[PDB]
């Protein structure tokens, strides 16, 4: 097969910047048979460039492709915040019509601290024997954040899961959910539920807490 | 408009089979080579198979040769993938994909998730996320729904029947130790609204034919 190797694996740049995505082939590929796709999270890939250098329909002028032989690039001349994605190259000269492994393009912005919210378990859920406590970190940048759960001031380990949204298409921030899962029995035995957040946008870590039962 | 509409995926037992369909409109389907491409959860795109305009030539990746068959029905502007002897390695979103020389950005289907598992479909429990009044301290309030204990993916969440989109964050699902998924969907809203506006999350889990609408009632002291 023709192996396509993309570089870099990850690229992080600000609006206005010029982004360069490289695609190297293990053997020569005719220009007529190199494509580039943009894939947003959880979305169908869109064709952006075909025949190495032609823009597909609807593709803005800031996207361009070039190259021949064993070296190809996709350029974004002037990045916009909506341009975050994984970009893939593909050759379609000879089967298998292999894809590169993708370059993840992330959009840089200035530091933004999270707003923190905490949600107790619902009475509906407690009827089922499990209690979920949710901590929300809203609209922050960069992605890296530490979330620690404490129950009556005891640090929890092994009983939480996190996930993070894609970047906001306009302002490039993330949000993050952390869910602590306890038995109902454990939840009802304790009073103070706290999520402590460490993030570079904060001057000091923030703790958001509730007492079980409060209005 | 150009459309490539896929069907036939979903949950399937190991060793089983699925028939994927892709109905194309808005360009001359019969003039193009077509392909299937798949993407395992969290992984890259992998080309699977392609087929000539008239069906007379086709190629497959080694790992599917002999057990997947690509075909087309030009009279119905449709592409198919017949998938047999399925394994966990085949779990992926499968896309129909037009020859890039079509030159159209929207030239792939919407995807269909194939989950190769012996487990049953299970619909979600939907619980409200309402913060305490005492813990709500300033102007913009968060609320949400916790969509817990479903299988397989995916679920869809909307707010107020699609009327509310600004400030919505529907998180990626997490697989729990139980082997069931959980997701939260949150929205931030003006505190001033909490009294005079209803917030309902609309949850659809097509695999189990489960639709739940949950009213999220705010807390006050
Ligand atoms: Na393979």
């Amino acid at each position: 097969e023709i192996v396509l190797t993309q570089s870099p694996g990850t690229l992080s740049l600000s609006p206005g910047d010029r982004a360069t995505h490289s695609c190297r082939a293990s053997q020569s590929v005719s220009r007529s048979y190199l494509a580039w796709y943009q894939q947003k999270p959880g979305q169908t890939p869109r064709l952006f460039i075909y025949g190495a250098s032609n823009r597909a329909t609807g593709i803005p002028d800031r996207f361009s492709g070039s190259g021949s032989g064993t070296y190809f690039t996709l350029t974004i001349s002037r990045l916009e915040p909506e341009d975050f994605a994984v970009y893939y190259c593909q050759q379609y000269d000879s089967a298998p019509d292999t894809f590169g492994q993708g370059t993840r393009l992330e959009i840089k912005r200035t530091v933004a601290a999270p707003s923190v919210f905490i949600f107790p378990p619902s009475d509906e859920q407690l009827k089922s024997g499990t209690a979920s406590v949710v901590c929300l970190l809203n609209n922050f940048y960069p992605r890296e954040a530490k979330v620690q759960w404490k129950v009556d001031n005891a640090l929890q380990s092994g009983n939480s899961q996190e996930s993070v949204t894609e970047q906001d298409s306009k302002d490039s921030t993330y949000s993050l959910s952390s869910t602590l899962t306890l038995s109902k029995a454990d939840y009802e035995k304790h009073k103070v539920y706290a999520c402590e957040v460490t993030h570079q946008g904060l001057s000091s870590p923030v703790t958001k807490s509730f007492n079980r039962g409060e209005c | 408009e150009v459309q490539l509409v896929e069907s036939g995926g979903g949950l399937v037992q190991p060793g089983g089979s699925l028939r994927l369909s892709c109905a194309v409109s808005g360009f001359p389907f019969s003039s193009y080579w077509m392909s299937w491409v798949r993407q395992a959860p969290g992984k890259g795109l992998e080309w699977v198979a392609n087929i000539k305009e008239d069906g007379s030539e086709k190629y497959y990746v080694d790992s599917v040769k002999g057990r997947f068959t690509i075909s087309r029905d030009n009279a119905k502007n449709s592409l198919y993938l017949q998938m047999n002897s399925l394994r966990a390695e085949d779990t992926a979103v499968y896309y129909c994909a037009t020859d890039p020389d079509v030159g159209l950005s929207d030239s792939w289907g919407q995807g269909t998730l194939v989950t190769v598992s012996s487990a049953s479909t299970k619909g979600p429990s939907v619980f409200p996320l309402a913060p305490s009044s005492k813990s709500t301290s300033g102007g913009t309030a968060a609320l949400g729904c916790l969509v817990k204990d479903y299988f397989p993916e995916p679920v869809t969440v909307s707010w107020n029947s699609g009327a509310l989109t600004s400030g919505v964050h529907t998180f990626p699902a997490v697989l729990q130790s139980s082997g069931l998924y959980s997701l939260s969907s949150v929205v931030t809203v003006p505190s001033s609204s909490l009294g005079t506006q209803t917030y309902i999350c609309n949850v659809n889990h097509k695999p189990s034919n489960t639709k739940v609408d949950k009213k999220v009632e705010p807390k006050s002291c």
